């Protein structure tokens, strides 16, 4: 699940890096609306990564 | 379980120290004698530890809920 991730954005993207991990085991409010904001930030400087969704 | 499950595999190595064993006391006060034998040799002063010094205070300072 984590190796596969990184496979597709060093094909597809030509990059190793530039993986956009947003960690989900903190975020369990019913304001979680607006703090992700830190997803909207994350793609804005490069729109072309991926992103990670962990637990 | 207290971190992440993505947390734990970027640690290299993951040492787990075990408690101090009382066979093992014996090397602790040798380790402090030699800091204190060099902080005398500028003013000359020999200081020397016979087999009887050692023993008495090694089975007093065993603590093991606290360590050396």
């Amino acid at each position: 699940k984590t190796l596969c991730v990184k496979e597709l954005a060093a094909f597809l993207f030509n990059d190793p890096g530039a993986i956009v991990r947003i960690d989900m085991s903190e975020y369990m409010e019913k304001h979680a609306v607006s703090r992700l904001g830190q997803l909207t930030e994350a793609v804005r400087r490069r729109p072309y990564t991926v992103v990670l969704f962990d637990e | 379980r207290h971190f992440a499950n993505e947390f734990i595999n970027r640690i290299d190595e993951l040492i787990v120290f075990n408690r101090l064993t009382p066979s093992n006391i014996r090397k602790i006060v040798d380790v402090r004698l030699k800091e204190v034998q060099e902080r005398l040799d500028e003013k000359q002063i020999t200081l020397d530890v016979d087999d009887k010094a050692k023993d008495l205070l090694a089975q007093q300072g065993f603590d093991p809920v606290y360590g050396a």
